[PDB]
DNA sequence: GAGGATGACGATG
DNA sequence: CGCGCATCGTCATCCTC
DNA sequence: GAGGATGACGATG
DNA sequence: CGCGCATCGTCATCCTC
């Protein structure tokens, strides 16, 4: 209504808090699908079309804004689309969009990607496998802008929070969840499905050779790779995760090359042998300085040991509330129970629906057979008279419409599909095909009635592992073709060290 | 002032975007080349590719766009542009210094300049602008094998682990007109240098005698 | 002709039906003929004569088809007549 | 009605445009201005602010 | 009346 | 298209003490 | 061992 | 997204003479 004034207390406790809630909703991932609404809109838009071929990123973002009702600027969305495709060391253990083009290397913070119109993309083979096509009916949707839009979450066959990490800053709460290994997750889920106890896990990464040490719960240390080639030279093979080659060079080699305000120049020479995935630094120094660094510790001198903690385990819930999680096994058990609750729902949906499709096929076959017999006469008959004759037979309406109505619960008779078949269906060549098709549908319904919902998950897991084998084989072949063969291959004794004192809080 | 004094005698540390080579400015500079790419996307392709060749005789410096024409422009406008100043500072040229003897070429910090851009008309225009810039003030450098070009394919075909490269549309049209079993191969147009992948970059730099 | 009962398509082979249909005088799709005549610079074609659903076998739709063809004839006559 | 960003995306999708959406949005805006001095006739209706 | 200088604009780097 | 600068909560170091 | 300072990150201005 | 600077041919002024 009319407002002459506005109090500050009402101004803050009614308007800014809405911004805080929206920010927390758009900047914190969910424990169910391990995604954010920005990622979810793009993943839904990609699911809407088949996209057998490749597609440009700019037109893809345009289609997302067209259907997903995105209202935050295409520029903020292209960066998210790029983030959903990177697969280099440290970014994501698994990707959903294939990397066609250059999506940024491990040198300039991933920000060195090309223009959005320079790059192409396409859904990976693992996308439709993690999300079975028969789950759209299970979840609830929204109607933003009077339009069927994306759902609130998704139901994968693996906890996506534990496979691609989760890093976000919100209001009142924050999220920080490192990565893990997919095979350990599959083994733990298979172990839990039987009833055994799950095993403790450790945060791992794909294509990583550094060492990981666990000292305190929810705390970890990561060390890189260093070797001593000769009594004078030294080699750095691998840097820890969350470290960029250009940044590490500008922040370590440059201060060490020349003397600082209080330190003499420690290193003398440095050379770089860089590749797209692996790095190689050759540093020449003084033998006395090398002995001193060995006495002190090479990892401390070159900053190889990096610590990380896990105290921001904050995610949403199946209802919408927030919880401060403590252990990864808690997330695994919660995801397991939430997934177990939906086998009955999927089974009850597919059952009845397949039966109704089979019943519709049976009604169509019976109508065709009665027409071949010559009982049903449609020549110059009024539509109303024909319906009056058809109903008295026992013929019912569209069962697909019946299921749609039964789902929507939470103009008269309907016989259009029995007359929308062209004359081609009035030949034996097609009658035989219809008969075999209805027999196949009956067999499928019988198998569904006979089988059990829980074992389906283990089947799906078997197919997913079989596909992951080919995926990793192609990924390794990608490097094997790149493999030059003749190249400098320096080999040296490796020093592996741990902090002497845990210094646990 | 102290910072400016330090700024000198350390290769060219003025620009972070420059990726200096190893022997740049030192000995054997007559063989040290320098790669010039348009925009900034091509820098990613060049850096990803240099993993195979090395870092001794190759350096990458990204450009910005259409280079200022210098044949007819005011000296003040020539001094205004900073990208040309960076180009001279990296190379080491001098305006009124004739380069006739090979020692004058040895004085410079880089031996050759390889330009690479898109395989479209715009890259051709940029290459022409660079040739004009070099010829307008150093006519003698165009007779010592100083400039060179790197080319990439514009379209590829694929059928049963087989591919055929094509660099010009008239060649692609000729291949279409002269070969049966056409359209079986999957056509794939290339517009920007960023479209290529790491494997394609490795294959490109592997066949140096063709590009 | 189908209402008259001369054309019998019940459990009749597609090829045999085409052989019966051609001898009548029935031709292929003229839209395909114009498309071919434009493109100049798999056998017979009778799909559209059998792609009509059973709804077309009632007088309520036969009258609409007749009026529609009469309207098309009038439009063609006006085009032939005008400049 | 339709948004300009999705319209440019559809144009790049079907018209085979290969010169950058940024250079195309300015052209789309130029095809809609109707103020004094710009165009005596326009082909796209001015819904919004297309520049005064 | 007589000459050099220069920015104005639009699709693209 | 690149660099331009901002929020917001935890925290690993980083510079004094 | 004990305290202040600060940038790191990601969706959006 | 805003300002960042470039081509390319005619020309209306704009500052000297
Ligand atoms: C910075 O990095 C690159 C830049 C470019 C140029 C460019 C170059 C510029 C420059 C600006 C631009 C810019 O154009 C500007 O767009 C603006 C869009 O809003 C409207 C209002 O006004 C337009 C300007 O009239 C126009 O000048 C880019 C748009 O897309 C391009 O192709 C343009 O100012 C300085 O030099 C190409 C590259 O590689 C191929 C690059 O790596």
């Amino acid at each position: 209504q009319t407002t002459t004034y506005l109090t500050y207390n009402d101004f803050i406790n009614k308007e800014l808090i809405l911004f805080s809630n929206s920010d927390n909703e758009r900047s914190i991932p969910s424990m169910v699908d391990g995604l954010k609404p920005g990622q979810r809109k793009v993943l839904f838009t990609c699911f809407k079309r088949n996209d057998k071929r490749e597609v440009k990123v700019a037109q893809l973002a345009g289609s997302v804004a067209e259907m997903s009702s995105y209202h935050h600027g295409e520029m903020s969305l292209m960066m998210t689309i790029i983030n959903l495709a990177q697969n280099f060391v440290g970014s994501n253990n698994l990707n959903l969009l294939q990397p066609i083009g250059q999506f940024g290397t491990r040198l300039h913070g991933g920000k060195d990607s090309a223009s959005p119109r320079y790059i192409f993309t396409m859904l990976s083979s693992l996308a439709r496998l993690l999300f079975p096509p028969k789950d759209d009916h299970t979840l609830k949707f929204l109607y933003d802008d009077n339009q069927r839009v994306e759902p609130e979450w998704y139901i994968p066959i693996i906890p996506m929070v534990l496979i691609n990490g989760a890093e976000g800053i919100g209001t009142g709460w924050s999220c920080k969840i490192p990565n893990f290994d997919v095979r350990e997750i599959v083994n733990n889920i298979r172990r839990l499905m039987d009833g055994e106890e799950p095993l403790p896990m450790l945060p791992s990464y794909k294509n990583f050779k550094g060492t990981i040490e666990e000292l305190a719960p929810n705390q970890y240390v990561i060390s890189g790779e260093v070797a001593i080639l000769n009594s004078t030279t030294i080699e750095i093979s691998e840097l820890p995760v969350r470290t960029w080659t250009q940044t590490y060079k500008e922040q370590v080699l440059e201060p060490m090359l020349n003397g600082t305000e209080k330190t003499p120049p420690l290193i003398t020479d440095y050379r770089e042998y860089h590749t797209d995935t692996t790095v190689k630094f050759v540093v020449k120094m003084t033998e006395e300085k090398l002995a001193e660094a060995e006495r002190v510790g090479l990892h401390k001198v070159f900053k190889l040991q990096t610590s990380l903690t896990c105290n921001s385990m904050v995610l949403f819930d199946h209802v919408g509330c927030l919880k401060k999680y403590d252990t990864v096994l808690d997330i695994l058990r919660d995801f397991f129970e939430l997934r177990l609750k939906y086998y009955g729902l999927r089974k009850e949906w597919l059952l009845g629906m397949l039966g109704a499709e089979s019943a519709k096929l049976n009604n169509q076959a019976r109508f065709i057979l009665e027409k071949i017999d010559g009982k049903i006469i449609i020549e110059n008959k009024p539509k109303k008279e024909l319906i009056k004759v058809l109903i008295q037979r026992g013929y019912d309406s569209d069962p697909v419409k019946a299921w749609k109505e039964a789902q929507q619960k939470v103009s008269g008779p309907t016989f259009n599909y029995l007359l929308d078949m062209p004359l081609w269906y009035l030949t034996k060549e097609k009658k035989d095909e219809l008969c075999r098709l209805r027999n196949e549908k009956e067999q499928e319904l019988d198998t569904l009635k006979r089988k059990s919902p829980s074992d389906l998950w283990k089947e799906d897991l078997a197919t997913f592992i079989e596909e992951l084998e080919a995926v990793e084989a192609k990924e390794k072949q990608d490097e094997q073709v790149g493999l030059p063969g003749k190249g400098g291959k320096a080999k040296g004794k490796k020093t592996q060290m741990a902090e002497v004192l845990p210094s646990p809080r | 002032n102290k910072k400016c004094s330090a700024v000198k005698h350390n290769r060219i540390k003025g620009i972070p975007k420059l990726d200096d080579a190893n022997d740049a400015g030192g000995r054997n500079s007559t063989e040290c080349t320098l790669i010039l790419t348009e925009g900034d996307s091509a820098k990613t392709l060049a850096v990803s590719g240099l993993g195979v060749v090395g870092r001794d005789k190759y350096g990458v410096f990204p450009l910005r766009g259409k280079i200022l024409n210098v044949r007819e422009a005011s000296h003040k406008q020539i001094m205004e542009n900073a990208e040309i100043n960076n180009i001279i500072k990296i190379v080491g040229l001098q305006y009124k210094k004739n380069y006739e003897d090979e020692d004058s070429l040895k004085t410079l910090r880089y031996g050759k300049i390889m330009i690479m851009t898109d395989q479209d008309q715009d890259g051709s225009h940029i290459k022409g602008l660079l040739i004009n810039f070099i010829h307008h003030n150093w006519p003698s450098l165009l007779r010592h094998r100083f400039l060179e070009e790197f080319i990439t394919p514009i379209v590829k075909v694929s059928k049963n682990k087989q591919e055929m490269a094509f660099y010009s549309l008239p060649e692609f049209e000729e291949w279409k007109s002269s070969t049966p079993n056409h359209k079986k191969w999957k056509v794939k147009y290339y517009k920007g240098l960023g479209t290529s992948t790491s494997k394609e970059a490795k294959e490109y730099f592997a066949d140096m005698k063709r590009h």
